[PDB]
């Protein structure tokens, strides 16, 4: 049995127990990733590697996330690309930016990637985005193609609470977004 | 209130190493606008 | 707010998030610092940064851990040195050796240490030990002289249940032991 | 069950620094024995 569990309600400005990356860093309180300035990438690792399945008894874990995010974009019709949070390899470095989000590199199926992602996407990309054109939640599974994708209105400026779940007996991952008004 | 739900199977042993790190990212292109995260809770159990 | 916990039950030959420094390893479940060989060290580090208290507020952390631990030595009357466990600067690396336990230099008070320190001292050095020389628990601040000891009584190869609880309200460590029998 | 108990006044504030990392260590002389550690938990919590 390994456990592991932690909670942030405030970022210092050094927070020791987070990896930056990008433009990745703590202000205020909070954890900016990017601020509103074209063409940049920010990403912020929890430094411990976390044990998600076992070669030995084929166990593999259950989890829960939870965080509150705000994208603040100059209007409703100037946003882009969106935000992710994935579970990746305990090297991983930044991927392509732009609509791949550093996350992935390519919309086709790409089996060294081992990256999972939820995206919160902002921004249409005709190649591969759902042609409805709307913003979305996506669940990314070694591609920047979504497996699944469900339609999201921005709420620009304002605090989302996100809970992401992942059953392990069932292998379903629930992502949950909430806006309070 | 306003939310909204997605569900889907994923078989993370067949996607995943054994051991992985978390995180978030973000990125803006032509168009572009600030993503900040204000707080983060995380719990796991393997076994 | 700040929180950080995780619990290891038991031990993967590969445990990606323990620093192991000296002779330290996993095998079979467990975490090894030594062997019955002689004059050697080990030590395993958590590899997350703990915030144990912060400047902006001088707020100070409670904390617990809990263990469960067996010195297996030859003989009730051939055992040397002892073990620890101890809370040091991140970059902490091996102190001195043999009666240092790894984790220190000097019998007289040295604050460039920064370590904080709970000894299971098997054997008696007559240059810092009580005279008393019995085996003992001792707290350790900035030097191998611990401040209060209580005496011990090694059974050999035995489980020992070890709970540590700091009380930030206090500044009381507590530490207990406790066998079976 | 036989226990020990041991308490002392340790400022913690004023010997370690802000972050820390947590850990065991044991070592041998010309005496010598095995050390090994079965489980292991821990809570932190500041602020
Ligand atoms: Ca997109
Ligand atoms: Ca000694
Ligand atoms: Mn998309
Ligand atoms: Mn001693």
């Amino acid at each position: 049995t390994e456990t592991t569990s932690f909670s942030i309600t405030k970022f210092s400005p050094d927070q020791q127990n987070l990896i930056f990356q990008g433009d990745g860093y703590t202000t205020k309180g909070k954890l900016t990733l990017t601020k509103a300035v074209k063409s940049t990438v920010g990403r912020a690792l929890y430094s411990t590697p976390i044990h998600i399945w076992d070669r030995d008894t084929g166990n593999v874990a259950n989890f829960v996330t939870s965080f509150t995010f705000v994208i603040d974009a100059p209007s409703s019709y100037n946003v882009a690309d969106g935000f992710t949070f994935f579970i990746a390899p305990v090297d991983t470095k930044p991927q392509t930016g732009g609509g791949y989000l550093g996350v992935f590199n390519s919309k086709e199926y790409d089996k060294t990637s081992q990256t999972v992602a939820v995206e919160f996407d902002t921004f249409y990309n005709a190649a591969w985005d759902p042609s409805n054109k709307e913003r979305h939640i996506g669940i990314d599974v070694n591609s920047i193609k979504s497996v699944n994708t469900k339609s999201w209105n921005l709420q620009n400026g304002e605090r989302a609470n996100v809970v992401i779940a992942f059953n392990a007996a069932t292998n379903v991952l629930t992502v949950t977004l909430t806006y309070p008004n | 209130v306003t939310s909204y739900t997605l569900n889907e199977v994923v078989p993370l042993k067949d996607v995943v190493p054994e051991w992985v790190r978390i995180g978030f990212s973000a990125t803006t292109g032509a168009e572009f606008a600030a993503q900040e995260v204000h707080s983060w809770s995380f719990n796991s159990q393997l076994g």
